RNA sequence: CUAAAUACCGGCACGAGACCGAUAGUCAACAAGUACCGUAAGGGAAAGUUGAAAAGAACUUUGAAGAGAGAGUUCAAGAGGGCGUGAAACCGUUAAGAGGUAAACGGGUGGGGUCCGCGCAGUCCGCCCGGAGGAUUCAACCCGGCGGCGCGGUCCGGCCGU
RNA sequence: GGGACGCUACGCCGCGACGAGUAGGAGGGCCGCUGCGGUGAGCCUUGAAGCCUAGGGCGCGGGCCCGGGUGGAGCCGCCGC
């Protein structure tokens, strides 16, 4: 909508909104990121602090296929499951912990953020954090590894 | 001649909400009638809040609202929440409940309704308690946003943590002189 | 509803036309001619409408049923009066009052229906 | 023996006078109408003494009074007979007007139901 | 330019919103009118026709 | 609505096919309405015209009755010439006037080997949406 | 060695447009890469519209003729051959007004024109009274139809339940 | 225990105070142009657009509607784009 833009207001303005001394001219102050080491100094600082430099080790043919470990809290470990699932665990009189594949809906390690249910599980991860073991040993669950 | 400034001699507030819907509309012109006609305060923060704008207005999550009503106005009291009631998979246990709330999501409305609880809309609301009388309003997070991290004190300041602009983090991104106190200096 | 559809039809509609620093609608039951919320003939479930008779002679009185709300070939019932101007004024009246047909237009009424039957007097 | 309003209030104008453009006089290609000069030098821009003066809020007319006609009533503007009927129950305060591209034969259909409905029209004799 | 944006995306539950409020309101006489259909002969303005 | 997608419904294109149609195309757009008479004898609605018909005039300032024969056919102009639709010059000397040939028809028609052969042909199709659309 | 998915401002034939409308849109809507310019490489225009149909003004008269005056065609020559509509700058003529501090302008009046108000005997509308009139005429009952409401204190039966 | 108006609620009404302005910013335009989707049982050879106008007027204003002349074939109002 060009009906509802600032032109239209500006019409019989003589310098249209850019001022009478400093003219809007075409590149005031260099093109681009220019003078990082100069006149553009401070705002390279104030807002943009480790802009310029180097530090860290190379990595020169880098996969993302390798570093895929994508994680899961212990907030939404009963989620991956349905929710019949639950009520019957605790229903159950025997004892029989259901089975959570963290691998089957697509985590490999299980992170022990939040608070578990008391109620045993049978948690099958590709990794595990020592707090997320504790937690689940804690209701009396046990922490199965698979690759 | 008189020396007074006009510069802020208009106050900058909503007087009508900027959405052109007319189910919020029918429902501010009902709250308007209840504002100027009771003598409630609580007619005055709902209108008040229907004005505002919808990042005004940060949705609240079910497991919030479960907490503050752990610590309730002593217990039967509804629940009034101008935004939208969302719903919290990190909660297992849900108490049957009165909310009242413009917008609630169809997963919380399954999850209220399963454990005995009942919604109202603000025309129920009204017909209900007219005055809000034994109600709990509440609100979500309004510092909630992503964006309040990039507010505040500027970056590249000492005691300043503030998130950067950057479009991806890595080793070789605002790393670097900026932080390093073994490259140049650090804040 | 009457409040849901009005916000709908008060600026996006076919009846309303605007001109000249004016605004007014073109409705067969607003009578009044103008664009309000009490004198639209469409919006509301009650609805009075005066008319100008067939022959050019009296006036016809529209009625609107409660029955078959969506059902517009049914919903309204048209009377004829044509008697004198005293008794006809006094009608019009009878029927909104005595009723409780929607009374805060029974003196519109009586205003369009005095207009009409002078519209139809002989000219001099 | 017109057709006569409602009520005859005393029609006040602060201005009649047109506001005319700055140095509209010098030049053909600097028309009448009013144009807001916004140069740092110019007199009537910053208010000079026995200069053009310009439009103001000040210059408004009175809300009872504004868009009313010398006869009373206040103008709209009507193309065929179904328009006339609307203004039957405004009889006492607006005036109905034809447009200017109403053919002669539809003039003739117009006047005389304003007649009957008492309407007033500001040129009721226009081709004749 | 050939390159200017003419097409525009809309969510897939925006679109069904509004053929809702699209069929909705088609069943209401007082906004039927309003579009200035010539109905007001109809019996019924569901018009429900049989598979003839 | 067309649906044929090969077939043009721009406004300037179908413009210049009519005015620069070739002579053999100039003959089929100059088709006028036979008279009734002739309409259930021959079962032909329209039909090119050729230097000697007879025609009455319908539209226009020359329209009436009267029984007139083509002089020539004017395929550059879209102009037929009738015997006596004409008007008079300055200098005393009579001009035809130009009449199109969509406000004519035909009376009389100039039977001939070919003109015959196409009679039965436009009257057999014509039949042909009476077979099969009955 | 090897097709398919792929590209295509050249060419052939197409269809279409929330595009532009003769200073716009291709340079080129027209005898346009033409007229024209430069030795050459190359540069490169301007230019659409009578009328429905020429029915394109027969004939008379002045002038050597160009050009007119009559007459005629057309619905219209106030469309008469670069002719539809014909603005402004500019010029010619008619009417009015004015004129030694260049002209022009703002505010306030006054005078003169211009047409308009179709004003030239100044408002009607209701309520009551009077008397002159003229009706098929009022209230109240009977019959039929229609509509509204009902807390019918809760009548009966249907239909639905976000 | 038988009765005036009203209320396009984005509407109407009542109180007080104030009104400068360059650069610059914001809001309201029933200010204006062009085309598209709707809409006015819209206008129109008994005269469209365009143009001229010593007339009547409206709006503070951008501008707009009638009256007269010319013109001969299209044009506009409202809701959005």
């Amino acid at each position: 909508p060009s009906r509802l833009r600032k032109t239209r207001k500006l019409r019989g303005h003589v310098s249209h909104g850019h001022g009478r001394i400093g003219k809007h001219r075409k590149h005031p102050g260099g093109r681009g990121n220019a003078g990082g080491m100069h006149h553009h100094r401070i705002n390279f600082d104030k807002y943009h602090p480790g802009y310029f430099g180097k530090v860290g080790m190379r990595h020169y043919h880098l996969k993302r296929n390798q570093s895929f470990c994508p994680t899961v809290n212990l907030d939404k470990l009963w989620t991956l499951v349905s929710e019949q699932t639950r009520v019957n665990a605790a229903k159950n009189k025997t004892g029989a912990a259901p089975i959570i594949d963290v691998v089957r809906s697509g985590y490999y390690k299980v992170l022990g953020k939040g608070k578990l249910p008391k109620q045993p599980v049978i948690v099958k991860a590709k990794f595990f954090s020592r707090r997320a073991e504790e937690k689940i040993k804690g209701v009396g669950g046990a922490c199965v590894l698979v690759a | 001649g008189v020396d007074i400034r006009h510069n802020k001699d208009r106050k900058v507030r909503r007087k009508e909400p900027k959405s052109q819907d007319i189910y919020l509309r029918l429902l501010v012109k009902l709250y308007r009638f209840l504002a100027r006609r009771t003598n409630s305060t609580f007619n005055q923060v709902v209108l008040k809040r229907l004005f505002m704008s919808r990042t005004n207005r940060p949705p609240l999550s079910l497991s919030r609202m479960i907490r503050k009503m752990k610590l309730p106005g002593r217990e039967n009291k509804t629940a009034v929440v101008v935004g939208t009631v969302t719903d919290d998979v990190r909660v297992q246990e849900v108490p049957k409940l009165k909310v009242c709330a413009l917008r609630v999501t169809s997963r919380a409305r399954s999850r209220i309704l399963k454990a005995g609880g009942k919604i109202l809309t603000f025309d129920q609301l009204a017909l209900d308690s007219p005055k809000g009388r034994g109600t709990v309003l509440l609100s979500g997070p309004r510092k909630g946003r992503e964006v309040y991290r990039h507010f505040g004190k500027a970056p590249g300041t000492p005691h300043s943590h503030t998130k950067p602009y950057v479009r991806s983090k890595g080793r070789k991104f605002e790393r670097a002189r900026g932080r390093r106190a073994s490259r140049g200096y650090k804040n | 509803s009457a409040h849901l559809q009005w916000m709908v039809v008060r600026n996006c509609s076919s009846f309303l036309i605007k001109r000249n620093k004016q605004t007014y609608s073109t409705e067969p039951n607003n009578l009044k001619a103008r664009n309000s919320f009490r004198y639209n003939g469409l919006i509301h479930r009650k609805t009075v409408g005066v008319e100008p008779a067939a022959d050019g002679k009296g006036v016809v009185v529209v009625m609107k049923r409660r029955s078959g709300q969506r059902k517009p070939a049914t919903s309204y019932v048209r009377t004829t009066i044509n008697k004198n101007a005293r008794a006809t004024l006094s009608s019009i009246r009878h029927m909104i009052r005595k009723n409780k047909y929607h009374p805060d237009l029974r003196m519109a009424a009586i205003r369009r229906a005095s207009a009409i039957l002078r519209s139809q007097k002989p000219v001099m | 023996a017109a057709l006569r309003p409602l009520v005859k209030p005393k029609i006040v104008k602060k201005r009649t006078k047109k506001f005319i453009r700055h140095q509209s006089d010098r030049y053909v290609k600097i028309k009448r109408n009013w144009r807001k000069p916004r140069g740092i030098d110019n007199r009537v821009r910053r208010r000079f003494k026995g200069q053009i003066l310009m439009p103001n809020i000040g210059y408004g007319s009175n809300k009872k009074t504004k868009h009313m006609l010398p006869s009373g009533f206040r103008k709209f503007l009507v193309h065929n007979v179904k328009e006339l009927e609307v203004l039957l129950m405004c009889n006492k305060s607006y005036c109905a007007e034809i447009a200017h591209n109403v053919s002669s034969k539809n003039r003739k259909a117009i006047v005389e139901r304003a007649a009957q409905l008492a309407i007033r029209v500001t040129n009721p004799n226009a081709r004749l | 330019k050939t390159w200017r944006r003419w097409h525009r995306r809309v969510n897939t539950t925006q679109k069904r919103y509004a053929i809702c409020s699209a069929l909705a309101a088609s069943a209401l006489p007082a906004l039927v009118m309003s579009k200035g259909h010539r109905i007001e002969e109809v019996p019924e303005l569901p018009l429900v026709v049989e598979d003839k | 609505m067309k649906f044929n997608p090969f077939v043009t419904s721009d406004r300037s294109k179908n413009r210049k096919r009519h005015f620069n149609a070739p002579s053999h195309i100039r003959r089929k757009i100059m088709s006028s309405p036979l008279s009734k008479e002739l309409r259930q004898k021959y079962n032909v609605r329209s039909m090119p015209i050729r230097k000697d018909d007879e025609v009455q005039v319908v539209r226009g300032h020359y329209k009436g009755q009267q029984i007139g024969k083509v002089v020539q056919v004017y395929r550059k102009k879209y102009v037929i010439y009738i015997e006596r639709v004409q008007r008079e010059k300055a200098n005393g000397t009579t001009v035809h006037v130009g009449i199109h040939p969509s406000k004519v028809v035909i009376t009389r028609l100039k039977l001939d080997k070919d003109r015959k052969k196409i009679l039965e042909r436009k009257a057999k199709s014509r039949q042909v949406g009476k077979e099969k659309g009955k």
